[PDB]
């Protein structure tokens, strides 16, 4: 009975409650609100190429 | 607008309300002496009194170019509000 006296519970125990979530990378941050801001740019710039101002106040030509 | 107006170097503004652009006439009874500045570039004229009666012949008749719309512009202008 020499396996009672090791830790009943195992490396993969041990792994798993100790990384328990994928943690959260730094660049997720950056990536996803920058690919959102992208969407903020090409809508209200006034120099963005598909700009969101002669669609919404159209003109007076 | 109607096709007769009546106004004209008469009760005009005297000068401009902002100092972004600067405007005097020197009206007598008969013509008047605008010089118009606007920063760089300013220009002087003799405006007659038959000129700003005759300005309202035609009219402009301004409308908008909208890429739909003035209705859906309007309310797409609203949902970005």
């Amino acid at each position: 009975d020499r396996v009672l006296s090791l830790p009943a519970v195992s490396k993969n125990q041990v792994l798993e409650n100790v990384f328990h979530t994928a943690p959260k990378a730094p660049v997720e941050h950056l990536e996803k609100m920058v690919s959102a801001n992208s969407k903020v740019y090409d809508a209200l710039n006034l120099q963005s190429k598909r700009v969101l101002i002669w669609q919404v106040k159209p003109a007076l030509f | 607008l109607t096709t007769f107006t009546f106004s004209g170097l008469q009760d005009a503004p005297v000068a401009a309300l902002s100092g972004s652009i600067k405007l005097n006439v020197a009206a007598k009874a008969g013509k008047a002496e605008v010089t118009v500045a606007a920063g760089a570039a300013k220009a002087a004229t003799q405006v007659s009194a038959a000129a700003l009666r005759k300005l309202s012949g035609s009219k402009i008749s301004l409308a908008e170019v909208a890429r739909i719309s003035v209705l859906h512009s309007s309310i797409q202008n609203y949902l970005l509000s």
